[PDB]
């Protein structure tokens, strides 16, 4: 929830390092693919049934992108991130009941795509604040499962 | 379990990692005390300090079993009940902390390997360590 | 996965169960319907009120496979390969709701049966349901 | 979670048709037998080699007699879980590293032991109102786990 400040340096640094689009896109791709239970979510988005197909649905990219948005605002509240997120915990629990496990794997795939695009930059004291991030992120979208 | 693409995919992947195993094998034990650092109490005796000469021979031994569940997939209950019984019956470890490993396995291959870990390949080697921890986890 | 006296218990326990798995299937997914309504978004096509017709003869058909899962302890894969179709392939099934179905299989298991539900029985069972569910949540 | 006051009429109705040193016993030793790594958190309790041992243990006995109290301490502030939990959560997380995950394990082992004793009386309602007492205790005892 408290990140040290070069923690909180680590995290804002390498941010501006990585385009948030591609971030997002990749991410929720690999949370489709890796977790393909999480699909059942994405039925409106058309075709799911491979990788590729996952990687190259327009659908998902986009929806990447307000994943990301969202997350890079949670980015510049570190400090309240269960109040910028109650919206969304909001709609994830009520009206799509999203089971809160969930939300740490698609953080995970956040942590391995930054891993991904930053290779040697993206250093265990970098992903140990990113893990902080998504910890935390992932627990205030599930604020509001009762 | 694993499907016919997944054990391609577990066979072509440690294949392309070669050599490097040993030391993806520290760094992930080294990402893992660093994110998660209650996991540095399995390991009291270890010096654990970043860089250090115990904790990279004993990545060795992790990227050593590895590269046997890699050749085995069709048998880990066989090849790994030495190390279930280490882990499982002598050790005790919370399954939740072979997660955690494994997690920070993937970041060490997506960090070191941009081209080959492609949204497949992940998909399939995490299967290939849940499996693994699983077997490594059960008591049998 | 499991040991022989895993395998034993199951087998042991799943004896004693006779004709009431019909019924302990039809209860099991009501204490999960009423527990954690929101498992109840998987069967929006059925009346889920407590003594629907429709629940009954699923609880029926989950018990079905679950005694055909005790029979074939050593290859859970192949029996179940068309039921895992089913809940992973075309249903999608969050791995979360087979724990929640799970516990309440042995809330109904525990509250019909104290005397033969005994400690090392449910540790069986519950690797058992652990087993099956890792089945059926495989390979979309 | 919030409850109904006919769900904390079940609730406590059908504690007071069980006696709790029973439950905690049986609670923790279930929990020790079927997720077996939880033995590793109880050295100096001595032999759990065995479902036998496990059920024999007399500290075991002990300590579920301990837990349960403060289970029960739970079931009259119901909605007050988070204060009455403050000093076991921050024990579990800091001195005990016991993993948040396993709170819940130990949570329904309390249902299917209150199932055990009880037979038909714990009717699936029964069982709901329970299963958001203990998922309450669960919460409760990890908040604080910074
Ligand atoms: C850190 C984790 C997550 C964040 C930040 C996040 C963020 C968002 C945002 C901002 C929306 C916008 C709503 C809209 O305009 O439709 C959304 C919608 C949605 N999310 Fe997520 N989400 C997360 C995790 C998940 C997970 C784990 C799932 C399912 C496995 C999921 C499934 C959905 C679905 C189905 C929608 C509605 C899509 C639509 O109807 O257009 N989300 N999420
Ligand atoms: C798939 C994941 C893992 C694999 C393949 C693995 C493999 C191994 C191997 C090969 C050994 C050496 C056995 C020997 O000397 O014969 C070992 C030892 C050990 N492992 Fe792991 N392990 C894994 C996960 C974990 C986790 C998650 C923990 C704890 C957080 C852990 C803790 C230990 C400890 C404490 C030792 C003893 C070290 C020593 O005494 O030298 N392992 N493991
Ligand atoms: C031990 C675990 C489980 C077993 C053995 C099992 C077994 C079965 C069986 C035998 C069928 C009927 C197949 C047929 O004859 O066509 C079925 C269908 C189904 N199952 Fe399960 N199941 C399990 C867990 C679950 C869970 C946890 C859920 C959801 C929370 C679920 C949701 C469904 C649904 C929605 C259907 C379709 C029924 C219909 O369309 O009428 N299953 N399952
Ligand atoms: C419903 C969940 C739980 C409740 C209500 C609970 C409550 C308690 C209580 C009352 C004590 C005694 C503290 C004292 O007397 O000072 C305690 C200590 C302890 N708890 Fe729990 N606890 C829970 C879950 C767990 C879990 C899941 C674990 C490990 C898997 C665990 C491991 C321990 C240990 C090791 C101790 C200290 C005993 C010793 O050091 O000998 N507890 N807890």
């Amino acid at each position: 929830v408290h990140l040290t400040d070069a923690e909180k340096a680590l995290v804002t640094g390498l941010w501006g390092k990585v385009k948030p689009e591609e971030i997002g896109g990749e991410a929720l791709g690999r949370l489709l693919a890796v977790y393909p239970w999480t699909q059942r979510f994405f039925d409106s988005f058309g075709d799911l049934s491979s990788a590729s197909a996952i990687m190259g649905n327009a659908k998902v990219k986009g929806h990447g992108k307000k994943v990301i948005d969202s997350f890079g605002e949670g980015l510049k509240h570190l400090d309240n991130l269960k109040g910028t997120f109650a919206s969304l915990s909001e709609l994830h629990c009520d009206k799509l009941h999203v089971d809160p496990e969930n939300f740490k794997l698609l953080g995970n795939m956040i942590v391995i795509v930054m891993a991904h695009h930053l290779g040697k930059d993206f250093t265990p004291a970098a992903q140990a604040a990113y893990q902080k991030v998504v910890a935390g992120v992932a627990t205030a979208l599930a604020h509001k499962y009762h | 379990v694993l499907s016919a693409d997944d054990k391609a995919n577990i066979k072509a992947a440690w294949g392309k990692i070669g050599g490097h195993g040993a030391e993806y094998g520290a760094e992930a034990l080294e990402r893992m005390f660093c994110s998660f650092p209650t996991t540095k109490t399995y390991f009291p005796h270890f010096d654990v300090s970043p860089g250090s000469a115990q904790v990279k021979g004993h990545g060795a031994k992790v990227a050593g079993a590895l590269a046997t569940a890699a050749s085995h997939l069709d048998d880990l209950p066989a090849a790994l009940s030495a190390l279930s019984d280490l882990h499982a019956h002598k050790l005790r470890v919370d399954p939740v902390n072979f997660k955690l490993l494994s997690h920070c396995l993937l970041v060490t291959l997506a960090a070191h390997h941009p081209a080959e870990f492609t949204p497949a390949v992940h998909a399939s080697l995490d299967k290939f360590l849940a499996s693994v921890s699983t077997v490594l986890t059960s008591k049998y």
